[PDB]
RNA sequence: AUAGGUUUGGUCCUAGCCUUUCUAUUAGCUCUUAGUAAGAUUACACAUGCAAGCAUCCCCGUUCCAGUGAGUUCACCCUCUAAAUC
């Protein structure tokens, strides 16, 4: 299909039922639907933690690189995933979130101390 | 420095090829400039309502 | 219960003989070719309806990973295939159970099945590649320092802060310097 | 989704979209992170592009490929 | 088949289905099939079966009671056998009738 | 001096093992189709036999012995800022159809924001999950428990067990090795070494025995049947080893 | 190199009734997938012919033109591969009829 | 029974069996062959049996048949370069001719193997789809993970019932 | 193949209109200062520029 | 189709109709719970509410997503080249 110059994107996609989210990381057109067609499917990601606490992620890094070269952008979740992997740097947003969490924890601790 | 995994991969590749090479892999932002966000664009390229 | 004894016994011999459990049984149905799946359950509530599925008609016939002979009776000798439900004419639930039992037996090694000699998945058996062996550690790692410098918090110069304040006069929040380095 | 030829809602017109307030120091830090991270990302992208180009070259008029072609020609002859 | 001793096989009955005709025809068919021994006798050679279930291992079924023909069978390629269409279709997967591979009671 | 893939040694091992065409190519309990009957002359028959023998040899060429792999206790990088925020781990695996499965990059992020190169046990499992194989179940199945193994052994069923092991754990694995050793032990005690004589034995039983110095039983077995030359060969091999 | 699909294509000549343009029919073999027999389906093709050298019944081959030089013609008569009647062999290039040499070899 | 003289020509399997896959260069493979001539039997045989197979192998190349244009049977070719291969078939058996063809304008086995490999590469294993293209639809199907609420339902963790 | 002449004509007309009666930007860069909106468009300005 | 029923005083042949199997709609008559998929008949007519904003003003976006199956060989391949993305 012909779109108005919609860029390429490496993006997640819901391949799950209700309450089981399963993800499909996928090189697709920006203006395509979420679960609609794509250019080339890449490494499936699972968010629900499987038997003995693993949250497994596939990645065809070799083809991801190619896609990047060809000029395909990355959604924020994808970027985060990459950072986690060690393929990209940690997305600064993630870092900030972590910091915030830490701060919150500290506050909680302080409150507890006050109480006691 | 490269990000953790890419660098490792590169190292592995190097090893496979043959050379040991203790010189670490690195990327340079001498080429990559950072014109700020408040830097102005161009009215030739924009469309008017 | 704890069966195999029943199979061994004289009663069993009297009843069936050399032939299997299901040879007598015949599904009764509309003419010619029968419905392609068998009835769901022989027994409802505690009742037993119709001519029962060869297992259901007898109390003593149980199904588990230890009734080896019985399980075999519902599998080919020459193929390793578990008979599809309408071959034997067994109950659907019963069939399911039977299959499960067979699987269990296989897992345990209480029932023979072909274990074919595969090739090894990797045709090269070396652990030299970085992949598995060992990468030379990073200088940052050695130091005890993050990958990239900007991962940590640097306190901004005050001028910048002032500028920010000026920019967002009405809309501001009071803030801390750096965060902690732990979180219980 | 609305298609621009529709009127837009009557509750919507009287709605001031007031932005979030800002922590200064934190904001600056965030900005810094964005600056740095993006540079790295750009570099990575460039590298990838270069790799792709190299691959293309290899495919087309890379030396090995050329040699192969020559060999084929010879065989044909 | 049961009466005979024939235990496991496929058979399609086409044309009419007069019972008498079917029975007699069947009987005739069963009478007029060469043994492997018979084949061996006819040809010399060895009737060697090669199973896919077993390995490449050549199992010899029926060797000839007497001499042996040293001239091998001339493998005249693309052999003319006026062959059935239905079988071909089955092999291909062109025909798919809903009444074909139906789960039935034992025999 | 030991060298498993020294050709002479291999030859010797082959010699020690039988062919027994019927045992290599046993009637399998699979989905059968009707056979395909041929009309062979004597020469043709001979040729066929030769081919069969060759096939058998090919089948029985594998496998090697590799020792236990060393566990992977390495770190790519260790971030302290994540600290236990995004909990429950993450397991990132490089995928690529044109890469061998030992040259992969399988990586683990933990709550204590580290980046491990993954355990050996982990890695294989991950590979299986992404590249399924005929055999290889993802969790380690119930057959390789002790009691079950013992039961299997009791039904004089060792070859099958070996095959299963091969299918499951990669030959550098620890568990696999252990299983093999157990099997060998079983074979030794209350002996039936003629179960494994067209397999899966050539290195497995013999080499291991030689290494241990538990050759005596084997020698006895050789004596009892006939196999004097084979026994002599074995002895020679042992001598070479020590 | 060229926009058109058929680049080299052999065919038989029907109509010269139009200036510098031979109408040549081409016949591929097509597999009727039920029968699986290759039946010889056909398709007309105009072709530029500079000199009007070609006559009806000729067997020719047509090179693709870089661009179609009219609505229906996109080919050039590259060579007359068999002239009508006056057919010379590719092997032992001598005048012949059907199945018979006129100027015999050994000359 | 099937209506042909040799009904194995139309079995699909037979077609597949044809070994010759043409090199990329060819465009037209024109055969010319005598009908009543006793010497050119091989050519006739080839026309009868193998031509169909060849076509099946390579459907884009144009195959033309000519009956009595000349005395001696022969095959002539046309490449994208514009050259012309000319193989006289007379005296040979069909098999021999086929072999010759393979040698001349037929691909190697190696090339075929490479092609096959490439094809395989295209259809990946570790990715998920709907059967037709990819093995296994969802990662509930792989063992040791959360197993699709359709079969075994999820615990009270599930939203809206929490 | 049918020709869609009418559509083409319409397009042409639209183009002409754009060329001619286009708003000379006195009109559409205007600002009502008290209400912080705009003539022609009608939409408000963002808060961070008031 | 592993087929069966059915022309006739009967028999054989040829034959159509039907039966038996598996889906999906409605229909009657009935019905405990849980999880999950699927869910106008109709390019007939529509009340009400909502479905596109964002953003230091320009812009960019609302030319996508979602919907329907009215009409219908533009959807696959090559050749060329405009967006449009690095
Ligand atoms: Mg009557
Ligand atoms: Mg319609
Ligand atoms: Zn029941
Ligand atoms: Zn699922």
């Amino acid at each position: 299909k012909a779109y108005r110059g919609g860029h390429l994107t490496i993006r997640l996609a819901l391949g799950g039922c209700t309450n089981r989210p399963f993800y499909r990381i996928v090189a697709a057109h920006n203006k395509c639907p979420r679960d609609g067609r794509f250019v080339e499917q890449l490494g499936s990601y699972d968010p629900l933690p499987n038997s003995h606490g693993e949250k497994l992620v596939a990645l065809n890094l070799d083809r991801i690189r190619h896609w990047i070269g060809c000029g395909a952008h990355l959604s924020k979740p994808m970027e985060k995933l990459l950072g986690l992997a060690g393929f990209f740097p940690l997305h600064p947003m993630m870092i900030t979130n972590a910091e915030r969490l830490r701060r919150k924890r500290a506050r909680e601790v302080l409150l507890a101390s006050q109480k006691t | 420095p490269y990000p953790p995994l890419l660098r490792a991969m590169i190292i592995a590749e190097r090893q496979k090829n043959g050379d040991t090479s203790t010189e670490e892999p690195m990327l340079n932002v001498q080429r990559i400039r950072m014109e700020p966000w408040d830097y102005p664009a161009k009215q030739e390229d924009k469309g008017r309502a | 219960d704890e069966p195999w004894k029943y199979l061994e016994s004289e009663e069993y011999q009297e009843r069936y003989g050399s032939r299997p459990v299901w040879a007598d049984y015949r599904r009764n149905h509309k003419g010619g070719v029968p419905p392609q799946r068998t009835r769901k359950t022989c027994i409802r509530r505690n009742k037993v309806v119709g001519n029962p599925c060869p297992i259901c008609r007898d109390h003593k016939l149980h199904v588990d990973f230890r009734n080896v002979k019985l399980l075999e009776q519902f599998v080919c000798a020459h193929t390793g295939i578990i008979f599809y439900a309408p071959y034997t004419g067994v109950c659907v639930k019963q069939h399911k159970r039977l299959t499960q039992a067979i699987q269990k037996a296989r897992d345990h090694g209480l029932l023979i099945y072909h274990i074919p000699q595969v090739e090894p998945r990797d045709l090269d058996f070396s652990t030299s590649h970085g992949a598995v062996s060992a990468t030379p550690p990073a200088p940052t790692l050695v130091s005890g320092d993050p990958w990239y410098p900007w991962y940590n918090w640097k306190q901004p110069p005050e001028r910048e802060l002032s500028r920010l304040r000026r920019l967002y006069q009405g809309h501001l929040q009071e803030e801390s310097g750096p965060p902690p380095e732990s979180m219980p | 989704r609305k298609t621009r030829h529709d009127p837009l809602a009557k509750s919507k017109i009287e709605r001031v979209n007031m932005p979030p307030a800002v922590d200064p120091a934190e904001f600056f830090v965030l900005m810094e992170r964005y600056q740095h991270y993006r540079q790295t990302v750009r570099a990575l992208r460039m590298e990838f592009v270069s790799e792709v180009q190299r691959k293309v070259h290899e495919a087309r008029a890379g030396v090995l490929a050329e040699r192969k072609a020559l060999k084929d020609a010879a065989e044909h002859r | 088949c049961r009466l005979i001793g024939i235990k496991d096989m496929y058979a399609k009955v086409s044309g009419s289905i007069n019972m008498l005709s079917l029975t007699q025809g069947l009987f005739r068919g069963l009478s007029r099939q060469e043994t492997h021994q018979q084949l061996a006798d006819k040809k010399g050679l060895h009737v060697v079966e090669i199973r896919e279930e077993c390995g490449p291992l050549p199992i010899v079924v029926a060797s000839p009671r007497g001499p042996l023909r040293k001239d091998p069978e001339p493998e005249d390629e693309v052999p003319d056998v006026k062959l059935d269409w239905e079988d071909v279709k089955t092999a291909q997967g062109m025909k798919r009738s809903v009444w074909s591979n139906l789960k039935r009671a034992a025999t | 001096k030991p060298t498993f893939m020294d050709e002479e040694v291999q030859s010797i091992l082959t010699k020690m093992t039988g062919l027994n065409l019927q045992k290599t190519f046993k009637p399998a309990i699979q989905e059968l189709k009707p056979p395909t009957y041929k009309l062979m002359t004597q020469a043709q028959l001979e040729e066929a036999t030769r081919q069969a023998v060759e096939a058998a040899k090919v089948r029985l060429k594998m496998p090697p012995v590799l020792e236990e792999r060393v566990p992977i206790n390495d770190v790519l990088a260790e971030d302290k800022i994540l600290e236990g925020t995004e909990t429950t781990k993450y397991v990132f695996t490089d995928i690529s159809y044109s890469i061998p499965h030992r040259e992969r990059f399988i990586v683990v992020r933990e709550p204590s924001g580290t980046l491990r190169k993954a355990s050996w046990e982990e890695r294989d499992r991950m590979i299986q999950v992404y590249f399924p194989k005929e055999g290889r179940k993802i969790l380690t199945p119930i057959i390789f428990k002790e009691e079950n193994l013992r039961t299997m052994y009791s039904q004089d069923r060792h070859v099958d067990v070996l095959n299963l092991c091969f299918a499951q754990f990669e030959p550098d694995s620890t568990e696999y090795i252990k299983v093999h050793h157990k099997t060998y032990e079983d074979i030794d005690k209350r002996g039936k070494y003629d179960l494994l004589r067209s397999t899966r034995y050539f290195g497995g039983m013999v080499w291991y025995f030689v290494n241990n110095k538990k050759i005596d039983g084997l020698l006895i077995d050789q004596i009892q049947r006939d196999l004097i030359d084979d026994a002599t060969n074995l002895v020679q091999l042992y001598h070479v080893l020590h | 190199r060229s926009s058109v699909h058929a680049r080299w294509i052999v065919g038989k000549v029907i109509g010269t009734k139009m200036q510098k343009t031979a109408k040549v029919r081409v016949t591929r073999l097509v597999l009727d997938p039920y029968l699986l027999k290759y039946f010889n389906k056909r398709k007309t093709y105009f072709a530029h012919d500079a000199l009007q050298q070609c006559t009806v019944g000729d067997i020719v081959l047509l090179r693709a033109l870089p661009v179609p030089r009219a609505k229906h013609v996109k080919h050039e008569l590259a060579e007359i591969v068999f002239k009508v009647g006056k057919v010379i062999d590719p092997v032992t290039g001598k005048p012949c009829a059907g199945t018979t040499y006129l100027e015999s070899p050994l000359s | 029974p099937m209506k042909g003289r040799f009904p194995i020509r139309r079995t699909l399997q037979y077609l597949s069996q044809g070994n010759v896959v043409f090199k990329d260069s060819v465009k037209v493979m024109t055969v010319n062959y005598n009908t009543h001539g006793e010497l050119g039997e091989g050519a006739r045989k080839f026309v009868f049996f193998n031509i169909p197979q060849i076509q099946y192998k390579n459907p884009w190349v144009q195959i033309m048949m000519f009956k009595n244009m000349t005395p001696s049977p022969f095959l002539r070719f046309y490449l994208d370069s514009g050259e012309q291969v000319l193989v006289d078939v007379e005296t040979k058996s069909n098999k021999e001719i086929m072999e010759h063809i393979r040698k001349i304008l037929g691909k190697n086995e190696e090339t075929l193997r490479e092609e096959e490999e490439e094809k395989k590469q295209l259809s990946h294993p570790a990715n998920f789809g709907p059967r037709k293209y990819c093995l296994r639809e969802c990662i509930c199907e792989v063992e040791g993970q959360v197993p699709c609420p359709s079969l075994v339902p999820l615990p009270k963790e599930m939203r809206g019932k929490y | 193949v049918r020709p869609r002449l009418i559509a083409e004509l319409a397009r042409r007309v639209r183009a002409l209109r754009e060329q001619l009666n286009r708003p000379r930007d006195s009109q559409l860069y205007a600002v009502d200062y008290e209400t912080l909106t705009r003539p022609f468009s009608g939409r408000r300005l963002p808060v961070r520029a008031w």
